[PDB]
RNA sequence: GUCUACGGCCAUACCACCCUGAACGCGCCCGAUCUCGUCUGAUCUCGGAAGCUAAGCAGGGUCGGGCCUGGUUAGUACUUGGAUGGGAGACCGCCUGGGAAUACCGGGUGCUGUAGGCUU
RNA sequence: CCGUGGAGCAGAAGGGCAAAAGCUCGCUUGAUCUUGAUUUUCAGUACGAAUACAGACCGUGAAAGCGGGGCCUCACGAUC
RNA sequence: GAUUAGAGGUCUUGGGGCCGAAACGAUCUCAACCUAUUCUCAAACUUUAAAUGGGUAAGAAGCCCGGCUCGCUGGUGUGG
């Protein structure tokens, strides 16, 4: 037997772009990023300050954006197209997420515009479960206990199961 | 010489108990205090507001005035060869009333009780505390079984 | 080049140890603490004899390291090279401090480090040999020629406890032949009835 | 590898915050500001009410904190709804209003004091306030505790204060987070408050619904068809349970039951039990292993 | 020329040989120090 | 027997894993027109009641860790007062009183206040 | 995901602090006017610093409340 | 915060080699690492924690009653 509603379903798709330095390059891949996702991306501040990388204290860097349900889904699809749902042993987290990158963005149906340029991304998937949100809801907080939560078994299982894809090791 | 500052020498005194900083229990805040308390000081680091000065610690006075979130109490200090009775105001957080007064509370009311009963019937009945008298003549009863020898132990090294 | 040892043989002065506020403190001269066949279990070195204080002084690191090159070549000449096995427990934490002069005089006489001392307390083991039963007078001969290397008075104690543990000999193999402490390097564990039965079961399998 | 966090050490040094921090459901910060009394007040009651919004109810409470435990004088729960009127919606803007009304309402009648401050009968929604009658006992007045809820604009909390004061408590409080306050033109909407009291606002949701969708409006508003319940109708059955709190608020306790002494759970097992079990245990594992062996 | 300089070693022989006294205790102390409004009140209850 | 709302004392209450939960309740849960707020109705706010004890939560278990409380260590360490006591000293013994702390070995694993339910 | 503070709170150090005293936003000027009392060094004198009040005008918050400078311990000056 | 010594684990990395095109595939190892132990320490360390000691109380200015005043606090001749 089973739990009708103990299954896994994704909760939250994450996508961003780090470029490493403020401008027009950051603006163009926020451009992206959003025509992508439907939705206004934010920046984020550069932590600290090194020069290896030509980088100083708060300067947008990066461009990241959140989504849930249904173009979560859409998106993630169109991902794992473009990945021809492969993925190795390693991609996969020891709490159940996983993720990846592609290397550039107008593959997974995006009109090139020479003006924006080409920018990879990340794409990564936190998978769920219902009752995830005990753990950060605000009046009586809890853990999700020890069967609740998911492992890099069950990930795997419903990886392949769900979407028909293929772990090749490595 | 020494340093004239405030809070010299409390880094113990004026500390959090092991395991026990943080929020200061309401009890605390929800106890009441009349005129007239006999009443303890104990400085708690947690709260800076209203911090008896270093020397009141452990002293216990006499509650004269009562305010909005502070007690101004009367307290003697020993300066020098003379001892003044000096008033400080304390906020409620570095107070605790003292258990030295409630007994002889209870005693009073216990004995005024007993004083009370037995007048009318006319019997004796002792109320001054007498010291610990000696003890009384007594019988050891051995139960058939001799006490048993003790000697010393011989001398033997350990270390 | 350093001052006599009658300069700094009672424990005077507060431990005042190398810190943070004690710097440039030079280097203790002893650094070897233990020597011989130390890799050894504990079921081939049962006799242990200690050396002990009988006075409360201080005694300086060099000396320290003196009787125990001592020992160790009146041992590796006796017992052979590794037949046996040192323990100095005693280490040098007390810095010891020198007004030097060169004329201020006493003003300002507050000293530098000059070296370190171990504070020794009435009846502290101050070196510890362990060896074969049959070394015994070999022990206590070379203890007894330590101790010349040493101010103050000392004596020499064959130990009851079984190697150097914390445990009667005379039942020290009683107790590891009914798995009450497990043998591990030079030492034992004890195994209470204590833990989780898991750990019994993996012990009693 | 790496240290192990959960040390031996960790767990020695480690040190529980309150019992009720721990489960989350108390705020001790907003607590010492909103239950202790000033020292010169002496033993006067600070009373305060306390709101709490439910899955599936609203509690309403009147305490005032003593030493071993502070005390409810009066309390009122949404499930009493049904009698008065109310029979589905228990948790909803109006409900909150009702429930607070019926707490109003029930202290001043266990409290002899129905006949004075009778606050707002006919409700308005506007900015209103209970003032005390000369010659008369003095109006009551406590403290809003909203708990661990945010108190932005339009929040049940809020519905229910709302509720009590119409019922004639005086509570200290601004028509800034009241439904209609408008933040740009930093405007009180009276008219859009009472409809929200009222209800209208699943009023229109359920007409907005028979628009376009009927399963969804179903599955939206099961219970509602069950109990048969129209758009239109909300505000007079509303009025109506109004009518019958300001009516009969005294609260009667159901009759108690005898229990029958049944244990629900397994009752705690003694030392010579849990010491049997590991003998036996151990006996258990040494004869498999010899046989294993 | 330099000369001690800090010492309390007669000082309490010096306190005692004319005993330190505890201060004067008794009824009806003063009320300067008492909150301004409650001894306004304390007044007018007075005058009444 | 037990739960909810608000608590008091703040681990005998915490932490890790495992088993069980009748009814009410607490929850998870279903949606975003209105109130409200976010990159995202994830959180917060709002409107509900198809499903579920999976999780939270409650009870119980672990020769469990910790914690609390005892025994041992121990009349040991230390210490008030005394001696024309010993000792070259370092220090030690005695008389008169007080008197610890690890390791090691046992026992226990929340009590309870007000209001309101369920066990018809 | 774990994380009792192992970070931060201007500075020395110590104490204190986790739905905060830390980080990020919103609004403001209780760093404002005024009489007394008290503590700290103390002679129980000043200065400095600080603590409870009281009387007005305010700020903030839904509110209880909190705030007349900096989380506390130091950062300052008579007569003419 | 200093500090000695051996035990058991792994690839978590580095160092000598070895079979390997290479392979955390493999051989020893030395190491750093982790887990249990172990020797010795702190005036500016501490879970614990004395002895000696520092306050306070041991009644008539105390208890138990009845009644008045209040412009303070007040659900309430409530509290004080
Ligand atoms: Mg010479
Ligand atoms: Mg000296
Ligand atoms: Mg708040
Ligand atoms: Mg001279
Ligand atoms: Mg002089
Ligand atoms: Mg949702
Ligand atoms: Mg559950
Ligand atoms: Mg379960
Ligand atoms: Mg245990
Ligand atoms: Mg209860
Ligand atoms: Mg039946
Ligand atoms: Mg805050
Ligand atoms: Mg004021
Ligand atoms: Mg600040």
């Amino acid at each position: 037997k089973e739990n009708p509603m103990r299954e896994l379903r994704i909760r939250k798709l994450c996508l961003n772009i780090c470029v490493g330095e403020s401008g027009d390059r950051l603006t163009r891949a926020a451009k992206v990023l959003e025509q992508l996702t439907g939705q206004t991306p934010v920046f984020s501040k550069a932590r600290y300050t090194v020069r290896s990388f030509g980088i100083r204290r708060n300067e947008k860097i990066a461009v990241h954006c959140t989504v849930r349900g249904a173009k979560a889904e859409e998106i993630l699809e169109k991902g794992l197209k473009v990945r021809e749902y492969e993925l190795r042993k390693n991609n996969f987290s020891d709490t159940g997420n996983f993720g990846f990158g592609i290397q550039e963005h107008i593959d997974l149906g995006i009109k090139y515009d020479p003006s924006i340029g080409i920018y990879g991304l990340d794409f990564y998937v936190v998978l769920g479960r219902p009752g995830f949100s005990i753990a950060d809801k605000k009046r009586r907080t809890g853990c999700i206990g020890a069967k609740h939560r998911i492992s890099k078994e069950e990930a795997m299982r419903w990886f392949q199961q769900k979407y028909d894809g293929i772990i090749l090791p490595g | 010489t020494n340093t004239k500052g405030k809070r010299r020498g409390t880094r113990y005194m004026f500390s959090r108990p092991f395991r026990k900083h943080g929020v200061v229990p309401l009890a605390t805040y929800m106890r009441i205090y009349k005129k007239g308390d006999i009443v303890d000081i104990k400085g708690m680091g947690t709260v800076q507001k209203g911090m008896p000065h270093k020397c009141y610690h452990g002293k216990t006075g006499r509650v004269y005035n009562v305010t909005q979130h502070a007690v101004g109490i009367v307290v003697n200090k020993q300066v020098k060869g003379k001892i003044l009775a000096k008033r400080i105001n304390v906020r409620i957080e570095h107070i605790k009333h003292s258990k030295s007064r409630d007994s002889f509370l209870k005693r009073v009311k216990e004995n005024d009780q007993k004083k009370k009963e037995a007048k009318e019937k006319g019997t004796w009945v002792q109320l001054k505390r007498q010291p610990a008298p000696p003890r009384e003549a007594h019988f050891v009863r051995t139960n058939g079984k001799e006490p048993e020898l003790l000697e010393p132990i011989p001398y033997e090294f350990m270390a | 080049g350093r001052r006599p040892a009658r300069c700094y043989r009672y424990c005077k002065n507060k431990p005042y140890p190398k810190s943070r506020f004690c710097r440039g403190v030079p280097d203790a001269k002893i650094r070897i603490f233990d020597l011989g066949r130390k890799k050894a279990k504990v079921d081939e070195f049962p006799l242990c004899g200690h050396m002990v204080s009988d006075e409360y002084e201080q005694l300086s690191s060099e000396a320290l390291e003196a009787a125990r090159i001592c020992a160790n070549k009146y041992m590796v000449k006796s017992c052979g090279k590794d037949g046996f096995h040192i323990r100095v427990r005693l280490h040098p934490f007390h810095v010891i401090r020198i007004n030097k002069m060169l004329q201020t005089g006493m003003r300002g006489a507050f000293g530098k480090p000059q070296g370190t001392v171990a504070r020794v307390h009435i009846g502290q083991v101050i070196m510890s040999i362990r060896t074969k039963l049959q070394n015994k007078e070999h022990v206590v001969e070379a203890l007894r020629r330590a101790k010349f290397k040493f101010p103050g008075r000392q004596k020499i104690h064959i130990s009851k406890k079984w190697g150097f543990t914390k445990f009667n000999a005379d039942e020290f193999e009683d107790m590891v032949a009914e798995k009450r402490l497990i043998p591990d390097g030079c030492g034992v564990k004890y195994i209470p009835n204590r833990g989780p039965l898991d750990k019994w079961r993996a012990l009693h399998s | 590898f790496v240290k192990v966090v959960k040390n031996k050490a960790y767990f020695k040094r480690y040190q529980v915050k309150f019992r009720r921090r721990r489960e989350g459901k108390t705020d001790y910060y907003a607590r010492k500001r909103l239950v202790i009394q000033d020292k010169n007040k002496y033993n006067t009651p600070k009373y305060r009410m306390i709101v709490r919004v439910t899955n599936r109810d609203i509690i309403c409470q009147i305490a005032y904190a003593r030493i071993e435990g502070d005390m409810i004088v009066c309390a009122a729960y949404a499930h009493e709804l049904p009698k008065y009127g109310v029979k589905v919606g228990l948790t909803n803007y109006a409900a909150a209003y009702c429930t607070g009304l019926l707490l109003a309402r029930r202290l001043l009648n266990r409290f002899g004091m129905d006949k004075i401050y009778e606050g707002q009968v006919e409700v308005t929604g506007d900015e209103y306030n209970v003032e005390s009658i000369d010659g008369q006992p003095g109006a009551f007045t406590c403290y809003l505790d909203a708990g661990l809820a945010r108190t932005t604009t339009g929040n049940k909390v809020f519905g229910a204060l709302k509720g009590a004061v119409d019922g004639g408590l005086s509570i200290p409080h601004s028509t800034k987070r009241f439904p209609g306050y408008d933040s740009e033109s930093k405007e009180f909407n009276a008219e859009v408050h009472r409809k929200h009291i009222m209800g209208q606002n699943v009023a229109d949701y359920m007409r907005y619904l028979m628009e376009e969708d009927e399963d969804a409006y179903k599955k939206q508003f099961s219970q509602y068809i069950k109990n048969n319940v129209t758009p239109d109708m909300m505000e007079e059955m509303y009025k109506k349970a109004h009518a019958a709190i300001r009516e009969n608020p005294v609260y009667e306790k159901k009759p108690k039951r005898e229990v029958k002494k049944k244990r629900w759970n397994r009752p705690k097992m003694s030392l010579a039990q849990k010491k049997d079990r590991v003998a036996q245990k151990k006996a258990s594992f040494l004869r498999a292993q010899e046989r294993a062996a | 020329a330099k000369s001690k300089n800090h010492t309390t070693h007669n000082q309490s022989r010096k306190w005692h040989r004319n005993g330190i006294k505890k201060p004067r205790s008794q009824r009806y102390e003063s009320l300067k120090g008492v909150d301004p409004k409650f001894l306004r009140n304390m007044r007018f209850a007075k005058k009444h």
